[PDB]
């Protein structure tokens, strides 16, 4: 039979079935229940509206993610989206098809564990196989080497692989990421004069990152030039009508990215935590991974991230080297799309966890050999 | 619109592939020819060493 | 390896672009044409019930007016 | 419209100007090359020549 490549992620669950381009069904992972009393009677009123549902009604909802940072941080939640994900948006029975879930890099054991130990008992699948999030976004582009940036919505990691051999000591997972993103944009809107506060709209202020912001190629040149002209001022119409003008706003929200120190985090930006990834590999696979620098997951569709990510590691990296970086059209979908590669393949058939060598192990067989 | 982004992002491919290819190739060619001077410059001093041997 | 980026990149970069471009073409065909066509047509219509409406407008106000 | 054209027009220039450079450095990188192995075969054979010359 053919397999389930599904694929967590924080934001948007993109599922499908193994062996195609693109997932079948991709919808925000988002659980609310009502909020307000209710007078109607007979309406069919639900208890908990998921995925594309509640963000139609999320006027009178209280969504709640339940991914924080990769971790699942609310596991009935979880249950109930992987419950609408099979039987709703794919309406197939998982007691007969193979699953093949996505994990981010350095998670605690405890999830991985949980997610296993579901998707046995509740689901009872006949096998399923966790991979490492960034390993498929390597396989999608068709590469065996490569240092691939994965900035998701929930946390961004920076997995450097050579020949296949994955390098255990070099991962540097940051937890800035698409989310942190919207709050800080939502925190800077508020200088003209626009409050968003409630969990709905966060979702509009999702909608404005994601229509308008773009990645400047030179910060200061841009602060200056949005300070004079009036050139970069555009417009967008809220759901309502009232339309607002967004100014230096809207090359400052992805500019986090590259200073985290905007929203008050210590660590280096995404220019300079891939060639630390790159400094603590060897010195004879240094040139094979600058030139074979991947980008990957939603956050860095930005417009211009990959000029500006290319300027700065040519700034900090030796004058010799060449450095590329791989940003191909299908970015949102390519961790999905490296997924359903590896599903179909002949010699991964046997890495399935079976169900048999669970029930003699326990939950703790991921951890085994059946990585 | 929807195809003209489509078509632009090809020639856009096309233009990186074009630019890659010339400047790895201006690099051969770099290499190369210093490669041959290096070795015009060692055959000049065997030319002189047997000037010696015949002196 | 690196060898299926050519059967799946080259196919669609002149298939797709050739695609888009016909369906471009025939939804321009069908779309413009035949709305501007068909608005000038109700906008006919429209006058025609204007005139219609004067006339019964004027010949009722003509016989009520008492 | 205006755009379109312009922006097509310079980026499948940029392709041509790279694809020629490319062509230009890589008939030099060859021409260089054959040279080379000239003066390496003709360096061999000046070796031998200071090696009968020293015996
Ligand atoms: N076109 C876009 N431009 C800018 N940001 C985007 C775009 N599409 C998605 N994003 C950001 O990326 C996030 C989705 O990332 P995604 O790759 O789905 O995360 P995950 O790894 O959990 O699947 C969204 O929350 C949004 O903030
Ligand atoms: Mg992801």
């Amino acid at each position: 039979t053919t397999a389930l490549v599904c694929d967590n992620g924080s934001g948007l669950v993109k599922a499908g079935f193994a062996g195609d381009d693109a997932p079948r069904a991709v919808f925000p992972s988002i659980v609310g229940r009502p909020r307000h009393q209710g007078v109607m009677v007979g309406m069919g009123q639900k208890d908990s509206y998921v995925g594309d549902e509640a963000q139609s009604k999320r006027g009178i909802l209280t969504l709640k993610y339940p991914i924080e940072h990769g971790i699942i941080t609310n596991w009935d939640d979880m249950e109930k989206i992987w419950h609408h994900t099979f039987y709703n948006e794919l309406r197939v029975a998982p007691e007969e098809h193979p699953t093949l879930l996505t994990e981010a890099p350095l998670n605690p054991k405890a999830n991985r564990e949980k997610m296993t130990q579901i998707m046995f008992e509740t689901f009872n699948v006949p096998a399923m196989y966790v991979a490492i999030q960034a390993v498929l976004s390597l396989y999608a582009s068709g590469r065996t080497t490569g240092i691939v940036l994965d900035s998701g919505d929930g946390v961004t990691h920076n997995v450097p692989i050579y020949e296949g051999y994955a390098l255990p000591h070099a991962i540097m997972r940051l937890d800035l990421a698409g989310r942190d993103l919207t709050d800080y944009l939502m925190k800077i809107l508020t200088e003209r004069g626009y409050s968003f506060v409630t969990t709905a709209e966060r979702e509009i202020v999702r909608d404005i990152k994601e229509k308008l912001c773009y990645v400047a190629l030179d910060f200061e040149n841009e602060m200056a030039t949005a300070a004079s002209s009036s050139s970069l001022e555009k417009s967008y119409e809220l759901p309502d009508g009232q339309v607002i003008t967004i100014g230096n706003e809207r090359f400052r929200c992805p500019e986090t990215l590259f200073q985290p120190s905007f929203i008050g985090m210590e660590s280096a930006g995404i220019h300079e935590t891939t060639y630390n990834s790159i400094m603590k590999c060897d010195i004879d696979i240094r040139k094979d991974l600058y030139a074979n620098n991947v980008l990957s997951g939603g956050t860095t569709m930005y417009p211009g991230i990959a000029d500006r990510m290319q300027k700065e590691i040519t700034a900090l990296a030796p004058s010799t080297m060449k450095i590329k970086i791989i940003a191909p059209p299908e970015r949102k979908y390519s961790v999905w799309i490296g997924g359903s590669i590896l599903a179909s393949l002949s010699t991964f058939q046997q890495m399935w966890i079976s169900k048999q060598e669970y029930d003699e192990a326990g939950p703790s067989i991921v951890h085994r050999k059946c990585f | 619109m929807d195809a003209i982004k489509k078509k632009m992002q090809m020639l856009k491919l096309d233009k990186e592939n074009a630019l890659d290819r010339a400047e790895q190739a201006e690099a051969d060619k770099k290499a190369a020819e210093d490669r041959s001077k290096q070795l015009e410059d060692e055959l000049v001093s065997l030319q002189k060493k047997l000037k010696g041997t015949e002196d | 390896d690196f060898d299926d980026i050519h059967r799946k990149r080259m196919e669609k970069d002149l298939n797709e672009l050739q695609a888009l471009i016909e369906a471009h073409f025939e939804n321009r065909k069908k779309e413009e044409e035949e709305l501007v066509s068909l608005k000038d047509r109700i906008e006919r219509r429209r006058a025609e019930r204007a005139e219609q409406q004067r006339i019964r407008n004027e010949r009722e106000k003509e016989r009520q007016n008492r």
